[PDB]
Parts: C-alpha cells; structure tokens; sequence
C-alpha cells in the first residue's frame, strides 16, 4: 500500500555502492602500467624497504 | 483518440482519468485541468517604492504594460529595448529594475564588448 | 631500465587534446506542496493545515 | 512523506551538483584563463592551454598538453670534474651518446657543448658520488687567442 | 506535470552561455592569459604557444622551430576530438545520467 | 546481518590495491614525476632527489655534496614513521571511525 | 521510519566519504605523480616528494 518508497531505498543504497567502488578507482588506479622496482636496490643510499 | 468499444476511460498517467467516453452521446472527451502556476511579485525595496509587477509563471498571457516572457506573463512593468546588468532575475535571460519611477524589464547584458 | 646512470630523454612530442566533462546545473524543479497533497480539494487542506 | 523524501534527496544532489560546480569553476580560472602547474588538474600530460565549450547542463573542457614521445638512452652524470672543479647544469642534465659528453635540456633531446655558460662551479671533485671526467669549454679563450 | 509540479528556466540561456564561452576562448586566443589577472593584451598565438612551452620547461626554440608540425598535431587532435564525440553514443554520460 | 542485511565485497580487492599502489612506488622511485606526465624516463634517484631540490629553490650540488647525510635522514624518518605508526593507534582514527 | 532514517544518514555519510576520496585522488596526483608548490598541500615544510 505504500507504493514505491524502499525501490527508491535500494535505489540509492545501490548508487552509495557502486560510489564506493568508484572512489577506491579514483584514488588508487592512476596508472595503466604495472610498473615495477629493479631487484638490485641501490638508489645511492636511500632505502625504500 | 480511439477508445474500442468496449474502452471506458482513459489514462495516460495511470493515476487521473485524462480521458472519458460520454454515456448518453459516445464521443470520447479527453479532460484537461483548467490552469495553475506560481504567481511572482517583483519589488524594489519598499524603502524606494511601493509599485510592483506581477509575473504568471509558465502561462500565456490570455489566461490571466503585458509583456510575455518565456518564464510567463508580465504585468505592470514595461519592456525597453535596452540592455543592463541584471538587477532582479526575472528569466530565460529577463531581468527587472526600478528606473525613472517604473519597473522596467528587460535582456540582460552580459558585459560590455571587446575587439582585442 | 633502472640503473644509477642511465636516463631516457625524449626526442620528440605529441600534442594531446582530451575532453573533461563536468555537471554544473540541475533542472530547477518548484512544487506546490498543497496542489501535490491536497488538489484543488479545501477538506484537505484544511486538515494539512 | 513522499514529498520530504523527494526533496531530502534533491537536496543531497544539489549539494553534489554545487561540488561539482564548484570544481568546474577552478578548473575554468586554472585551466582556461591560466596555465596550470598542477599535475592531472586540467589534462594527462604537461598542461598547455584549455579551451572551454558549453554543453547542456554542464561544461566540457578541452585540455591541450605537451606528452614526450620518443624516448632515448643515454648514460649520465651528476656533475663534470675539469680541472679539480666540479660542474653542475645550470639548467638541464648531463649526458652522454657513449663516447661524447653534452648538456641537454630535460623534456627534450637537445645536446649541446658543454661550456662554462652552460654550467655551474661548486666546490672540487671529492665529494660528488659518480663525477665524471670530461672537459669544460670556455668560449672567451678562442676570443682572446685570436 | 499537472499536480502541482512545474519547471523553473534556467536565467542565463544556452545562447548566453555560448557567448560567455566564445568570449571565454576569444580572449585566450588573443590575449593568452593576460585577460584573466587584468586587462586583455594582445600577442601572436605561435609567442604565446611558445610562453607555454617554457612554462612546461621547454626552451622557445623548440616550438618556434616545429611550429608547423605543432599546428598541425594540434588541429588533428581538435579533429579527433570531433570524431570521438560524435562516434561514441556513451560520451556525455556525466551530464545525461543528471 | 539476519534481517535482510547483506554487505557487497568492493570490486578491488586488497591484493590489487596493494598493487596499485606498488607500481606507483616503484613509477616514482624508478622515473620520478614522469610516468604521470607520460612514459616512464628512468633518471637515477639522486639526479631526481637533485631536479626536486631544485624544484624547491635550491641547487642541486647542496644535494650532491650532502647526498650521504640525506640519504641517512630521509631512512631515519621512514624508521622513525614505522615505529610512531606502531606505537599508537589513534593516528589511524580517521579510518577506524569509519 | 528506521529503513528511511538509515539510508538518509548513510548518503550524507557518502557524500562525506566522496568529498575525502576526491580530495585523496587530488593529493595522489599532485603530490606523488608530482611535486606540488601549493603549501602545506603534501606536508609541512617545502614539499619533496
Ligand atoms: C634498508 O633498511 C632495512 C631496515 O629498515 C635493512 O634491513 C636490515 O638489514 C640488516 C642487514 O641485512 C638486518 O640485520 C636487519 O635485521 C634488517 N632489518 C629489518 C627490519 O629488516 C636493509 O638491510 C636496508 N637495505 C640496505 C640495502 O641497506
Ligand atoms: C656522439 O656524438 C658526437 C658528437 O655529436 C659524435 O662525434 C661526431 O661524429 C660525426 C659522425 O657522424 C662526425 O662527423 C663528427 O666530426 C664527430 N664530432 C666530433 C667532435 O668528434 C659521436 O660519433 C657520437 N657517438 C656515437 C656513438 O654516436
Ligand atoms: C679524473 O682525472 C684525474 C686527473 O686529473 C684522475 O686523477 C688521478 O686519480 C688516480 C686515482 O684514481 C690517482 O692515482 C692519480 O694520481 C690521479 N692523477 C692526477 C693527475 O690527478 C682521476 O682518477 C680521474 N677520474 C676518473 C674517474 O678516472
Ligand atoms: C440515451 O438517451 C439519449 C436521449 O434520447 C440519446 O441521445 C442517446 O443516444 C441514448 N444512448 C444510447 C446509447 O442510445
Ligand atoms: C500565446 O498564444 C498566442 C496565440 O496566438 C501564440 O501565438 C503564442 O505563441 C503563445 N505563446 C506561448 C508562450 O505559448
Ligand atoms: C524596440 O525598437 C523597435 C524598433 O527598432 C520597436 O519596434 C520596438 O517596439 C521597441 N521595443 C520596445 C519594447 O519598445
Ligand atoms: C616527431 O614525430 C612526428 C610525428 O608526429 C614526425 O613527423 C617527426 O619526424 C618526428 N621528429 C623526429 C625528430 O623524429
Ligand atoms: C634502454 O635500455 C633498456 C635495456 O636496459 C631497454 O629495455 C629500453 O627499451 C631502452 N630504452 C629505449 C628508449 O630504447
Ligand atoms: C653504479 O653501480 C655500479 C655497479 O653496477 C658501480 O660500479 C658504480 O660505482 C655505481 N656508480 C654510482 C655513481 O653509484
């Protein structure tokens, strides 16, 4: 009898979801290349470990 | 429309019948609500004037110094064919002003030109 | 190819035009709180009231 | 309680929309009337210039940059030992095509001589961890020679 | 539509939006950056293009030296941007889904 | 949690941020700031260290003279980073009130 | 009543959570794909890297 009003709940929990999603993609994935660290680690004296 | 002869009413928004079939004559009449709209008034401070317009949001100057806007109908303000900067928005790039004393409407200006 | 005195120079360059695309403004909606609720009807109103 | 819901979450997207405005119009002054130091701020690449066009609702930038393209090796050096003196680019990056030393700039292969108008003195040549061997051109000798 | 629910124009129209964005891009065209922080001065595109260039630590000479094959990545890069946008249906996502 | 309730993994997973973020250490280590800009230039890191010293106002030979001293301070800090991050946790609150 | 209360909360909460990965996004490409000059952006004191 109320209609429509939990669609609209789980319309929008599901736009939060994929938002969370987006953001982790946003932040992390900007770079397409997978670069990595050459395995002598000689970068005269400073120390990444 | 075409109502089938066994069609009643008529619903194109599912929720208001937008459309009847008469009993005693069988044409079918499709039924429109009479009119409605916000109703704006444009005022300068009323420590400069007491004069205001009226404006009729959204609705052609036949249902209600009659100016028709695309944000709807004006009343007691005169359009010049001068352009300002915006003082009171009025819309779809109209603006209002208290000038020397009557309220004036007008197109905005977007700044002044020029040719570098 | 990381070394401590190798470096890659570019000899050349490209002009790159990319397009950014950014909402900037909704459609102004106004409602009529009583029309929506109670149309055109004064019982109802009067109860909203 | 349709209409609060309706316009709870129409607020929340106006505020959305407002940062998104907002972000539109610092990229407009940064982007558009200026050039931006910013890295991914305006474009991918080194921010040239930015050209605005309006769209329904929004606005679309297009970003001009400056991308290195053809990538080359050389070998390097921190800094040139002459004649006991240690020399340091004053703009650029030493280089070297194997058998020759130059002085370039950073973004773009462009070797030139290695001169004492290219170059910088700072101190002699047992402190500077891979100084490298290579000699210093002054360009008033020849004046003065001939 | 008709219970009460009505849309508001927006004040500035999509005209004046065009012209404050021609404005936009005929003073950077003409003036480079100068129109921003006051009044609008006046200089060849190529010296601007080549203000740029050292503004990104690239000597002028390099542009003034490639400064037809700069054009023309440019211009080719403007026109791959119209041929994107007008091949892919799902570009202007951003502003459709408001 | 029995109600209706249920929580959707996040599509990254921990192992692919974590390599995310591996390569963009080993993009700046390995190249600096170019990899961001474009390809990847390898520069060995104390000419990089050099170009952002130089990118604060100072010259590059104050870096190349004291490469040793640096290198030790900038190690330390990281040690010293570590160990504050493991002694208390409340520097982690923003995450945790989350 | 509780379904709607939660899901409100839960989009302002969002609307905060995305606020804070934008400006993360902003700092991973100002600060670590580059060598930002805006101060007190990447750190106290004249940033590195
Ligand atoms: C970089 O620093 C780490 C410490 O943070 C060094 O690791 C230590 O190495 C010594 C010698 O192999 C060991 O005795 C220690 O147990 C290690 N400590 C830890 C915490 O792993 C590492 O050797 C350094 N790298 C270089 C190249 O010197
Ligand atoms: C490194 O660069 C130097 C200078 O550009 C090269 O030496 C020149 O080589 C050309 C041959 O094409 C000669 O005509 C010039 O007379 C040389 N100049 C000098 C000053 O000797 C050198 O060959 C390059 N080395 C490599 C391996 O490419
Ligand atoms: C650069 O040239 C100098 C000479 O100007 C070299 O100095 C010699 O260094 C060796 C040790 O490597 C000493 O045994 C000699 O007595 C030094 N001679 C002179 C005249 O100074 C220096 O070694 C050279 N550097 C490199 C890396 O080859
Ligand atoms: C009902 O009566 C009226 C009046 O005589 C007539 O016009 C109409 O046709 C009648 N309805 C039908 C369905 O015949
Ligand atoms: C108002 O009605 C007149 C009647 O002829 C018409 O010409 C005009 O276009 C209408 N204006 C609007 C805004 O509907
Ligand atoms: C504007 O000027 C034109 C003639 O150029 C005239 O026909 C028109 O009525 C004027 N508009 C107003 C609002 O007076
Ligand atoms: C740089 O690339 C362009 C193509 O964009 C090419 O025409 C030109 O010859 C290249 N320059 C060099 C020096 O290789
Ligand atoms: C530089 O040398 C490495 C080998 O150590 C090679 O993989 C790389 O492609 C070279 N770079 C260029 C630009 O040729
Ligand atoms: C670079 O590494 C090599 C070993 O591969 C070493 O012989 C050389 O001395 C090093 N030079 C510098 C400047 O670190």
């Amino acid at each position: 009898q109320y209609g429509s009003f939990c669609t609209q709940l789980n319309r929008a929990l599901t736009g939060i979801a994929v938002e969370q999603d987006k953001n982790t993609q946003e932040v992390f994935a900007q770079v397409k290349q997978i670069y990595k660290t050459p395995p002598i680690k000689d970068f005269g004296g400073f120390n990444f470990s | 429309k075409k109502f089938l002869p066994f069609q009643q009413f008529g619903r194109d928004i599912a929720d208001t019948t937008d459309a009847v079939r008469d009993p005693q004559t069988l044409e079918i009449l499709d039924i429109t609500p009479c009119s409605f709209g916000g109703v704006s008034v444009i005022t300068p401070g009323t420590n400069t004037s007491n004069q205001v317009a009226v404006l009729y949001q959204g609705v052609n100057c036949t249902e209600v110094n009659v100016f028709q806007t695309r944000a709807g109908c004006l009343i007691g303000a005169e359009h010049v064919n001068n352009s300002y900067e915006c003082d009171i928005p009025i819309g779809a790039g109209i603006c209002a002003s208290y000038q020397t004393q009557s309220i004036i409407a007008y197109t905005m200006s977007l700044g002044a030109e020029n040719s570098v | 190819a990381y070394s401590n005195n190798s470096i890659a120079i570019p000899t050349n360059f490209t002009i790159s035009v990319t397009t950014e695309i950014l909402p900037v403004s909704m459609t102004k909606t106004s409602v009529d709180c009583t029309m929506y609720i109670c149309g055109d009807s004064t019982e109802c109103s009067n109860l909203l009231l | 309680q349709s209409l609060q819901t309706y316009v709870t979450q129409q607020l929340i997207r106006a505020a959305e929309i407002r940062a998104s405005a907002n972000l539109a119009a610092t990229k407009m002054s940064e982007c558009v009337l200026g050039q931006s130091k910013r890295v991914d701020f305006c474009g991918k690449g080194y921010h040239l210039m930015s050209f605005p066009q309006s769209a329904p609702h929004g606005v679309v930038f297009l970003h001009v940059t400056y991308v290195p393209a053809q990538e080359k090796n050389f070998t390097t050096a921190p800094a040139i030992c002459h004649d006991g003196k240690a020399h340091f680019p004053r703009e650029g990056v030493f280089v070297s095509n194997g058998t020759h030393w130059f002085v370039t700039q950073r973004n773009f292969y462009e070797p030139q001589i290695i001169t004492t108008d290219n170059t910088f003195v700072s101190g002699n040549c047992d402190v500077v961890i891979g100084i490298v061997n290579n000699t210093v051109y002054d360009p008033l000798q020849p004046e003065l020679d001939s | 539509k008709f219970n009460g629910l009505t849309v508001l124009p927006p004040l500035l129209t999509d005209e004046m939006i065009a012209q404050y964005t021609s404005a936009l891009l005929a003073g950077t065209i003409t003036s480079g950056w100068t129109f921003g922080a006051g009044p609008a001065l006046q200089i060849p595109f190529p010296m601007q293009m080549a203000y740029r260039f050292n503004g990104i630590g690239v000597t002028q000479n390099v542009l003034y030296e490639n400064q037809k094959l700069i054009a023309n990545q440019f211009n080719s890069a403007i026109g791959k941007i119209q041929d994107s946008l007008s091949s892919t249906p799902s570009a202007l996502g951003k502003l459709q889904d408001v």
